[PDB]
Order: C-alpha cells, then structure tokens, then sequence
C-alpha cells in the first residue's frame, strides 16, 4: 500500500497508490475506396435502366 | 495549453454535445451569450478552460466544436435553442436527408459528398489552435451517420492530423430506446474501420443508462434529454482534466498512456456514483467509501457486464467535491479485501487517483440532485467483452440470413465488408479472452 | 405464462424439471436458442452468462452460477482452500492436497515431497491418492514415485491428496464408502441442503494391504457395478439411506447420523459456499442465478467427516429425483416466478 | 422539409384517397377551403410531409388525381373536400379502362401517362428535399391496376433512388366487380415485387368481414369499406405527419421493415373496431388479433419478420412497452428468432378524430402468402381454360405474359415459405 507522484495545486491533486508490482490507408487509397462504392452504386442503376428500358 | 476539438457527429453525438456544452457552461461559469465574467483576460488566455473555449475580442467563450448532421432537424435545436448565441453557423453542419440507419448510406453514399465541407470547418478551429490535442468523437453505433460517417471521419483525420490523439464517446445500441433493427450491422460495421483510427472510447450503453434513469432517479419512461444530461455528467468527470488545472489526464495521450496498454483493447468501463433523484425529500450524503465501493457495482457501470469475472489492465479513480486522499486509501483498503479485482499479471495493482474540488455541477431544473461528492472510474476490464459478444452474437443471427444486407449492397458496399468486418471482431473477442481467461 | 428453454439434453436432473414444469401448465418450452425465456435450463460449458439479462422487461434466471467451477474443479477447489483466508491452509475438514502439473507443461511439487519425506522419516502412514476432473483415472500409492510419474503420462492437471488410511468401515461387510449430499443454491444466496442424502458403499471388503486393486477403495457407483462381484449384495445397487445409516449409527455406535456426522457436513457445505459468495453472487446483477451442488464427504474411524469434492451437475439418487426435483421447481423456480410442507430442504443460515 | 407525393388512381384509388386527405386534413385542422383552424402546434410541425402552403396561408395537398373515365373524379371535386385539390392536379381521360389491366397498362393508359408525369415531376421540383411517392389504387380493376403500376414504372425510372409506396386493394370474390379482378391482380402483383419499397396490402374480403361480423353492419357498402382504409391510412402515415425518430421517414421505415427486397407486403391493422374507454391491454390484444388485420391472412398461419406498432393518444409509455412486450413475450413462436428485436412501438400524442387512443399495427408476415395463393388459384383456375383472355389479347397481349406473371407470383409464394421454416 504505496502512494507515489502526489501533485496539489489549488483546484485539487491526483495521486498513484500501488497495491502490488506486477509479474493507415493513404488520402489516395480512401478516395479508391469512396469511388469503387459510387461505381458499383451507378453500375446497379444502369442495369435498373436497362430492365426499365426493355 | 493545448487545444481540444470536440466533434458531434449524428443526433445521438448532436444531442450528447448540446448537454455537455450546457454542463461546461454551468462549470466555468459562462452565460448562454458567451460571456465569461471571472474571464479577467478579456479576448484571450492560455488558460486550463481555454482548451475548449476561444475567445473573441467581444469576451466571447466560444466551443472549439463542430457539429454534423446528414439532416437537419437535430441541428436546428441548437440553431434557436438556450445556447444559439455560442456557436456561430460555421459550426453547425447539416445535410438535407440523413443516412435511414445505414452504415454504407452514411459511410460512401453521403459522406462522400460532405466529407470534405466537413474536414474544411474543422481546419478552421485547428487553425485557432496554437498546440492541438487532438479531437473528441461524440456519436451512436446505431444511427447511419453515428456509425458510417464517423468512420470515414475517422479515417480522414488520421490522414490529416497524422499526430493528433482521438478519443471517442460511443453510445452503444440498446433496443429499449431504439427502433432500428439493423444497429447490430452498423455498430460491428463501424467498430472494423474505426478500430486502428480511436485512441480511447468510452461506451455508454443505453440500456445501462436507461435503468439508471428508472432506478435511482425514478423515471418510469426516461427521455433522450434525460440520458443526456446523466451522459454529459459522466462525460464532465472525464473531460475535467483538460479543462481545469491538474495533473492527471492533463494532455489526451495521458489517456491511452493510463487506460490502454494494448491498442486494440482501448475500451474503458465507466462507473459513476453517486445518482441521486432530486425529487427526493432529502438524500443523505454518501461517503468517500460509499462512492467508491459503488464504483464495483454492476448496476453504476455504463455497460452492463460482471467485472468479477474478468481482469483489470488499469484503473482511474476521478473524484470531484470534498475528497482527501486520505478517505481514498481507506476505501480502497477495504474495498480489496472484500472485492474480487484481479490484475493481469504483467500490470501492477493499482489505482490512480485524480481529485477535483469543485463538486459536480447539475443542470438547474434538471433530474439529478447536488451532492457534496462524486466519483467517476475509469477501469479496463477484460469483462467489458461481454458486449462485444452479445452484439456480434445479434449480427450473426441476421447475417447467416443475408436479412437486410441488399440495403448495404444497394449503397455499394460489398458483402465482403461484412465478414470482413466481423471476423476483425472475432479476432477482438479473442485478444479480450487472452488477456483476461 | 412462464417460459424456459433447455440446453443440456443429457441432465437427467434438470429433464424432470423441464417435465414437471410442463405439467404445471403455466411453463412453455422453447427453442434452445430462443433468446426471449425466463428460465435457462443451461450447458455445462462455456453457458454464455454474458448474454443473460438484456431483454427488455424479461426476468431471466439461469440453473449456474457463473464462477462455482472454482469450487467443483479439483485443482480449483485445492487452490481455492489454501489461498482463501475463510478457509485458511489448515482447514481441518479437508484432506492435504497439492496441485501438480505434469513435467511436459504454481506446481506444488516440491511442496509435495517436502511433506511426503516428513511422514516417510516419522514412520507415519503414507498413502496418497492422484486424481485429476479428466477422469471417467486414479492411482492410490504409498510411494511418491509412482505418483509423480503416473501424472507426467498424462497431459492434464493433477491433484495429489492424502488417503484416508483409516476410514469408517460398515457391518458386516468391512467395506468402505462416501456420502453424497445434495445442496440447492436460490438467486436470494440461501443455502438449502436436501434432507435425503445417500451413501454410495463398497460391496468389497476394505483392504489396506493392496491398493492395486481399486474396487474396495474408490466408492465410485460405476465402478462398483462394473469391477466389484458383490453388488447389489447388501443394499440394492449400493445405495444406503439415511434412515438405514442413522439406525445403524444408533445399534453400533450409539449415536445419530445428525449428531456424529450431519453437523460436521452443515458446517462444510456453509464454509465452501460463504466463502465465494462475494465472487458468485447475483445479488445485484442483472440476472439471477441458483445451481444444485453434489458434495461428496468421507468419514474416519473417528466419526471426523472430510471433504473429498464438489460436484457442479450432480446426478441424483433414482428413488429421490421426484422429490428433490420438485423442491428445485417449489424454492428456485417458483420463488422468482410464482404459480398461480414441511419442507424438503434444511436452511443453513449464514451472514451474507 | 422531407415532402411525399401522393397519386391515387382509378375508381378505388380516387374514393379512398378522397377519405385518406378528409381524416388527416382533418387531424392537422385544415378545412375543406385549406385554412387552418387548428389549435396544436403539433399540427404544423410536419404539415410540409403532405401539403403545399399557396399565398393566403392557404395549404394544398401535395395530390394527383389520374383516372381514365371523368366520373370518379367529379365526384370528388363535388364531395366535402373537393375543392381543396389543385384543380390542375386532375388527369384524366374519357375512354375508361373497361378493368382491363391491358388498357390501362398498354393501351389507354399509355396515352394519358405522359401528362400524368408532367404533373408528378410539377410537384418534385417544388420539393426541398422529396421523400418518394405513395399511390392509393385497386389492383383488381383497370386503371388503379394496369395504369398504376405502369405510373410506377415510369416514375421509378425518373426518381430512381426515391421511395415508391403503395396502398393497394386487393380484390376478392366476395367483394367483386368483375370476373377478371384475378386476371388484373395478379399481372399488377408482379409490377409491385419489382418497383415498390412497401405495399400496404388491404384485402377487401379482410374489410368486408370486419364490416359484417364485427362492426354488425348487415349490408357493407363501398363506402363502409373505405372508412376502414381511411382509418389505416392515417394510423400508418401517423409515423411521418407527426414528430418522432420510430420509421420517421419512407426510407427509415424500409430498412426496419424489409429484409429482402421482393418481401415487402405489408398487414395492415387498426383497433379500436361505443363510449367505453379502451385500455391499452385491450388496445394490444385487438391490435395482434386477427380479426382487426385488414389482409384476411391468418398470422398464426406464417411468422412475422418485423413489426412497426403505432399508439395514438395520452397513454401510459410504460404501460405499452410492458403490454407490447408481453405480447412478443407470450407468443414468440410467431416471430422470427434470427431478427433481434424485430417488433418496435412508436407513440403519437394526438389521437384520430372521436378516440381517446388507438393503435395500428403493420406487420411484415410471412402468412401473407395465402393471400397471393388465393389470386393464384383464382388465377389459375380460369387460365387453364384461357378464359376470358380475348379482353387481354385483343388490347396486344400475348398468352406468354400471362404464364410469367402466373410463375412470378408462385415464386413469391415460395419466397415466404422458406422464410417461415
Ligand atoms: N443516449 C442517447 N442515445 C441516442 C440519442 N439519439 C439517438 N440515440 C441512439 O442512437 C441510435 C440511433 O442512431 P442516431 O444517432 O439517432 O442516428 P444518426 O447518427 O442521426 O444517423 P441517421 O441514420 O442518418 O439518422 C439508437 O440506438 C438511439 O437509441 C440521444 O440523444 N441520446
Ligand atoms: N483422499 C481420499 N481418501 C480416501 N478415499 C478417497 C480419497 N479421495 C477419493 N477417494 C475415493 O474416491 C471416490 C471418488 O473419487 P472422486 O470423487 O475424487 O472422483 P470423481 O469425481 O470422478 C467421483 P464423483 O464426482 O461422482 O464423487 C470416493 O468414493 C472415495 O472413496
Ligand atoms: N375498398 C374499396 N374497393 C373498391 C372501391 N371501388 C372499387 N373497389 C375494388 O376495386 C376493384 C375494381 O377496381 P376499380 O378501382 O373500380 O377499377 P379502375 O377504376 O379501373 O381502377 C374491385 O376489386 C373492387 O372490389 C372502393 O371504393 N373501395
Ligand atoms: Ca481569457
Ligand atoms: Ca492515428
Ligand atoms: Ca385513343
Ligand atoms: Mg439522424
Ligand atoms: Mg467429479
Ligand atoms: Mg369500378
């Protein structure tokens, strides 16, 4: 039961008390990844005009 | 001083952010105009407050924060609410159609489309900043903007903020309150592509919070305005560090350094007592050991989950109110030999402790009651997996069925994002049971 | 109207309770993986606690509780008793025990030797018994050799404890045998012990100058009905009653089986259960849970009663599952969900 | 600022709809000149959803009257809110439709579908942001029909990403105008499992029974039916004419309501069905029973894949969500297990004119396929004999369509059936 790096000051203090010792995607590949989705999202719409179409 | 941006993304993080701003307010003493009277630097200064308010050449304290939303009806709140008069519009980002609880809407329809407004409103408060922090994330798992967006948001701002912490505020989907089925989806969705881009979060589920709201404040059917206001509390004590004079959690790394020896597992369970209805007749006030005994019952945590039955990899003991370090040590002196708190082993056993003079502030009119002293724990339980489980329990229910995924593919998500998604979740759940079993 | 599911189909216990439950006609079974049940007749392994008591406006009860294996695991219990300063390590009711891992994996066996070089040089007897819970497996010997090399052949955790060299012999017969007691937990933490017990007895007479054959030592009522030629000889499928024992207890020793016996046991099973209630209980959780326990008991020459296990899915006795059944279903089940004596259990009281 | 176009077409269309904006103009306090005369703020909250505010504070629904005989139509314009529609917001023709689905959907419908457009895409643009599109029609005679549906063909073509929702009356023999209703409903059912997001599917043989045995009236009529709709209508749109997050929108209301495209058919169901207060025990028991459901299907027949509950009035929340979950609660083996928590409950202050409360129910079942296992045999029955194909062929059509309908519809019927094991 130890108390270690006692700091006060005048709005409190923080202490440690120990019980005992122990034992990223680029800016490019993310516009890929925003772009394959739009694609495959107008992909799907064409093929929703062409059976409108026919 | 260093800056902090807070960023409230869909109505869940929206409304979240609209009762901490009031709280934040009330606590250092800044009237709905923006005007700081104890403020004696009049138009600047590098004070502890000062890492979440600038301020103008009027006096005015203003939030260093953005607000966005896919729809606009949330937003206009705080356009004509208390509170208008602190934000002026660069802060308030609205869509016209929101994401309908869709994680690809949110994620690649929309967020495609705003992300970069959305990164340009943001530069501006971090051209504002002399050292900046890093950002604090307020959203939902559920929503289509809390869950999708915020991921590409996510993403961005590592890119563009390389060195800058991130800590998020999650509130995690609980169908008492919710009335979308596919929240599994979107939580476990989101959790994959923001797992190596969050520092630290802090979930709250809402089913936690909704008993909570039952139990101790006694209402019978509780509101979103009170989840909020008893979720802006737990989120003060957190945020107390950065904006009052310490030393403890002064700077957001101290937040990964004290709660997250392991990267992926950086998701903290939060405790909070006391709660006490203001309705009542008079409450008796709760001692330093009363408070933080409680600190280990299930029913204060913000999820709920059995801490006995897991290990612990660090813990934060934040007190505000009459507090001496003294009544600190004899509470947890007691509390461990009647506790079952069981360390990993290459983690000591031990507890830092950051008090707080200056008791917690409650809203006026508001449902929870003054009290001379409160206690807030940050602690990292292996046993906080257990809601990692139940939701991707739910998931594979609707997946093994495809129930629901032609909306995602609909907005051009591969199928393949939903395994791949889960199975970084199973490989989550697997860290949890290797540290802990 | 109630609801439960079932999922343990080979529980003989738990199935007369599912089939009682059925007749009340205010319980509805269903599906093993319908989430949306008051009660869960659960698994063995692996019962997903962690997903008990997120329904809305569902009160959920589960037949476990989450952390009694440290009390019905062998090496579980040993650690538990040593380390726990309820139980201390000069517990007086339980026999010396060590916990030793096989050489191909703390291990207490240096431990182990220390003692069992003690009693060699002191002329006491020194006979010990190796089990592990991935048995049907056990090796009585009086040489430490034997013990420790017949566990490194296996690839599971051991326990090495002391043989009861001089236990509590029957007549006629000079046969050995253990009591089994049955002990049913409630979500409240009351400790309910089941008035019937049973003692499962060895139809071979006791011999203490051969250990290689395990019959007339392990009690185990599959062993006796497989390896032993004198079943079913003295009581039927060598089971005796406590009404059989106690008057026996009366004509030979002039005592009673609640005075020589019984209170030794209570004492026990309140020990072991008080001792990890703070771990186990359900108090303030957001489901409730009971378990039915088998304690397993050995007693000496000297009327001195030792614990040998505890079993966490006991079975029962054939001619007792009505009534204990049924006192599961009346203090566990309808105690959270009432329907719409003299009872069968004796309440050990205790200070939660 | 989330607007919805509304069309109704046809006989059966044009009457219902008629009575749909008579009970909500009424609900949001406008009157038949389009004033307001309310007296609730949360009148004019969303009362952009359906109606266009003119100079004067005069507010106009946002509705389309298409029918290809004038008769229907002038009806309305003469009934009680007649003159609050758009008068150019009036399409028709003069030939009729004969309940033809061919002339409707090929032949004189294709004339007058253009200007019909013209008219929808007159109100889109007037949109700040549209939701998507709501048609009220019968699918049993020719314009609601064959006219309707080839409306949603051509509208999901220009508004692609919109939602397109529907209200549409199934025929039945008991309630039955022609012989050829199966004919007429089974080719529109195939329109509506490709280009609708949610049918609303109300069963007039379901209305009439509730009107017989239940509301005693001894000879239903017409108009006895449609007060049923009528009713429905506004219970199910409560969700979007009022505030709240529960399916607030066209679109939220999909995602949580259909989880496979082709399965959205929806059962519709009101309660109450004369002073006596209704508690909300009663409110819940009536509102799952089946003799309320508006599809004559019987739900203890399939499973339910979601469920939207809709409560109107000053009420006990808390009294409902322990009513509601004692209802999944007490019969969880009709609903699916491998949907978590597939039944939410949404509330609304404001009650339908004269009730204390009420509740609506929609439901996503599975049973409805013995509704479109009634239109097959019906169906097939005639077919085998080609009877009364010499409507259809005389107006270009091709004995093939018809064998392609008839195996569409099957396939939905085995659709649900394997949702239901
Ligand atoms: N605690 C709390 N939870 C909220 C609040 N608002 C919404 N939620 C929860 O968030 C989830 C729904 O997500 P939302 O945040 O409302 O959706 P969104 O982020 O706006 O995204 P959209 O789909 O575009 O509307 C549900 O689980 C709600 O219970 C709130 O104000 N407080
Ligand atoms: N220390 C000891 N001294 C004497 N006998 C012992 C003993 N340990 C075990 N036994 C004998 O072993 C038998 C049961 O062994 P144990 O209970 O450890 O194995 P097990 O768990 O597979 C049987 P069960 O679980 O049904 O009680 C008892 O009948 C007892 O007579
Ligand atoms: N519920 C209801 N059904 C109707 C009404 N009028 C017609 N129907 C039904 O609709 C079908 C006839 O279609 P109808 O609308 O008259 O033909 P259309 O004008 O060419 O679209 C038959 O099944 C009728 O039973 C009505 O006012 N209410
Ligand atoms: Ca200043
Ligand atoms: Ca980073
Ligand atoms: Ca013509
Ligand atoms: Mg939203
Ligand atoms: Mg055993
Ligand atoms: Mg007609």
């Amino acid at each position: 039961m130890e108390v270690i790096e006692l700091n006060k000051c005048t709005s409190g203090q923080s202490f440690e008390v120990i019980l005992k010792p122990p034992s990223d995607p680029s800016l490019e590949e993310i516009q890929k990844k925003l772009e394959a989705a739009e694609e495959r999202r107008k992909y799907q719409e064409a093929e929703l005009l062409k059976h409108l179409a026919e | 001083m260093r800056e902090c941006i807070s960023i409230h993304v869909g109505q869940a993080g929206v409304q979240i952010g609209n009762a901490c701003w009031e709280l934040y307010c009330l606590e250092h003493g800044i009237q709905p105009d923006g005007q700081m009277p104890s403020d004696k630097t009049i138009g600047g200064g590098d004070d502890s407050f000062n890492t979440f308010f600038s301020e103008t050449g009027a006096g005015k304290h203003v939030p260093r924060a953005v607000f966005v939303d896919l729809e606009p009806t949330v937003i206009d709140e705080v356009r004509t609410g208390t509170y208008r008069q602190l934000f002026h519009p660069e802060q308030l980002i609205t869509g016209k159609e929101d994401a309908a609880n869709n994680y690809a809407r949110g994620h690649y329809t929309i967020g495609k489309e705003i992300i970069d407004l959305v990164l340009d409103r943001i530069r501006k408060l971090a051209d504002q900043c002399t050292g900046l922090q890093g950002f604090l994330v307020f959203h939902s798992f559920g929503g289509g903007t809390g869950s999708g967006f915020t991921s590409l948001l996510m993403e961005r701002l590592s890119v563009d903020y390389g060195k800058k912490s991130k800590l998020e505020f999650s509130i995690y989907p609980a169908p008492q309150v919710s009335t979308a089925v596919v929240e599994p989806y979107n939580s476990i969705l989101t959790t994959h592509t923001t797992l190596e881009h969050s520092d630290c979060a802090f979930m709250v589920d809402n089913e936690a919070i909704y008993d909570i709201c039952r139990r101790n404040l006694d209402i019978e059917r509780p509101t979103y305005t009170n989840l909020n206001r008893l979720i802006s509390q737990i989120v003060s004590s957190i945020t107390a560090s950065l904006r009052f004079d310490g030393a403890l959690n002064v700077d957001l790394t101290e937040f990964q350094t004290n709660l997250v020896p392991y990267p992926r597992i950086h998701f903290p369970l939060a405790t909070y007592a006391p709660v006490i209805s203001a309705e009542k007749a008079y409450h008796e006030q709760l001692s330093v050991a009363e408070i933080t005994n409680a600190c280990f019952e299930p029913a204060n945590q913000m999820v709920k989950c059995d801490p006995r039955h897991g290990k612990y990899m660090a813990c934060c003991l934040l007190y505000r109110g009459d507090v001496v370090p003294k009544d600190v040590n004899a509470a947890i002196a007691t509390i461990k030999t009647k506790r079952s708190i069981q360390f990993v082993d290459w983690c000591p056993t031990g507890f830092k402790v950051g008090i707080n003079y200056q008791p917690p502030t409650v809203v006026p009119g508001g449902d929870l009651a003054k009290v001379q002293r409160a206690v807030c724990m940050l602690s990292n339980t292996t046993a906080i997996a257990e809601a990692w489980a139940r939701l991707d329990h739910k998931f594979d229910l609707m997946y093994a069925k495809r129930a629901f995924v032609h909306w995602y593919v609909g907005e051009g998500m591969e199928e393949g994002e939903f395994s791949e998604a889960r199975e970084d979740m199973a490989a989550l759940e697997k860290d949890y049971e290797e540290v802990g079993v | 109207m109630y609801t439960f599911v079932v999922r343990d189909e080979n529980s003989s216990v738990y199935a007369e309770v599912s089939r009682l439950l059925l007749a009340t006609g205010q319980w509805k079974r269903l599906r093993k993986d319908n989430p949306r049940f008051n009660l869960m007749l659960g698994e063995r392994n692996r019962l997903p606690f962690g997903r008990l008591g997120h329904e809305p406006g569902l009160v959920q009860l589960v037949n476990y509780y989450r952390g009694a294996d440290k009390l019905c695991r062998k090496a579980s219990l040993v650690k538990l008793i040593k380390t726990s300063p309820e139980l201390s390590e000069s517990c007086t009711w339980f026999p010396e025990s060590y916990v030793i891992y096989p050489t191909n994996l703390t291990d207490e066996r240096e431990v182990f030797l220390a003692a069992y070089n003690r009693r060699r040089e002191g002329r006491e007897g020194n006979v010990w018994i190796a089990k592990s819970s991935a048995g049907a497996g056990i090796l009585i010997s009086s040489e430490a050799s034997e013990l420790l090399d017949f566990i490194d052949e296996q690839g599971q955790v051991h326990v090495i404890q002391k043989y009861l060299e001089k236990p509590l012999l029957l007549e006629p017969g000079h046969r050995k045998f253990d009591i089994r007691s049955w002990v049913l937990v409630d979500h409240l933490y009351n400790i309910y012990l089941y008035r019937e017990g049973v003692l499962r007895t060895s139809s071979e007479p006791y011999n203490s100058a051969n250990f290689q054959d395990k019959t007339c030592h392990l009690t185990n009522h599959c062993i006796q009905k497989e390896y032993s030629k004198n079943y079913g000889r003295y009581e039927e499928g060598n089971e005796m009653f406590f009404e059989e024992f106690n008057q026996y207890l009366m004509d030979a020793l002039n005592t009673t089986l609640e005075n020589s016996i019984l209170l030794q046991i209570k004492h026990i099973i309140r020990s072991c259960l008080m001792c990890i209630e703070p771990a186990i209980s359900t108090k303030h959780l957001h489901y409730q849970s009971f378990q039915l326990f088998g304690f397993d008991f050995m007693v000496d020459e000297e009327l001195k009663v030792w614990l040998i296990e505890v079993n966490g899915a006991p079975a029962c006795a054939q001619k007792l599952y009505a009534e204990l059944c049924q006192g599961i279903v009346d203090v566990a089940i309808s105690s959270v969900f009432p329907l719409a004596p003299t009872s069968i259990f004796i309440k050990l009281h205790h200070h939660h | 600022m989330r607007e919805i176009v509304h069309i109704q077409a046809g006989q059966c269309g044009n009457q219902i709809g008629a009575k749909f904006w008579e009970v909500i103009s009424d609900e949001h306090g406008i009157d038949p000149t389009g004033s307001y005369h309310g007296d609730s703020d949360l009148q004019l909250e969303r009362i952009n959803v359906y109606y266009n505010e003119a100079t004067g504070n005069k507010y106009v629904p946002r509705a389309i009257l298409v029918d290809l005989e004038p008769g229907t139509m002038d009806s309305v314009r003469s009934g009680p809110f007649g003159q609050i529609f758009r008068p150019d917001n009036f399409v028709f023709g003069q030939s009729g439709a004969g309940n033809n689905w061919a002339k409707g959907h090929y032949t004189e419908g294709a004339e007058l579908v253009d200007s019909v457009l013209d008219v929808v895409r007159k109100e889109s643009e007037s949109c700040d942001c549209l939701q998507g599109f709501q048609l009220t029609h019968s699918l049993g005679g020719g314009t609601g029909s064959g006219m309707g549906t080839l409306l949603i063909s051509k509208i999901r073509e220009e508004y692609p990403d919109r939602i397109m929702n529907t209200f549409s009356v199934m025929p039945s023999p008991k309630v039955s105008d022609t012989v050829v209703e199966p004919y007429n409903a089974t080719l529109s059912v195939h329109q509506l499992v490709e280009n609708t997001d949610e049918t609303y599917c109300i069963d007039n043989e379901a209305l009439y029974d509730i009107c017989f045995r239940t509301l005693k009236l001894t000879t239903p009529t017409y108009g006895d039916l449609n007060h049923l709709v009528s009713a429905t209508m506004s219970g199910v749109t409560t969700c979007l004419r009022f505030p709240g997050q529960l399916n607030a929108d066209l679109r939220k209301l999909a995602v949580n309501m259909v989880p496979f495209p082709r399965l959205h058919f929806f059962m519709p169901g009101f309660a109450p069905l004369q002073y006596r207060a209704l508690t909300v025990p009663e409110l819940t028991q009536q509102m799952f029973d089946s003799k309320n459901m508006m599809a004559a299907c019987d739900p203890r027949h399939g499973r339910y894949l979601t469920v939207a509950a809709i409560f109107r009035g000053r009420m006990s929340m808390k009294e409902v969500d322990e009513q509601m979950l004692n209802v999944q609660n007490k019969n969880s083996s009709y609903f699916v297990e491998w949907i978590p928590n597939n039944v939410k409950t949404a509330v609304c202050d404001i009650p339908p004119r004269g009730l204390k409360m009420s509740a609506t129910f929609i439901g996503n079942s599975t049973a409805i396929q013995e509704l479109f296992k009634r239109i097959s045999e019906q169906f097939t029955a005639m077919f085998r004999r080609k009877a009364f194909l010499h409507w259809y062929t005389g107006e270009g059509m091709d004995e093939m369509e018809f064998t392609e309908a008839e195996s569409n519809m099957n396939d939905l019927v085995s659709e649900y059936q394997q949702y239901q094991d």
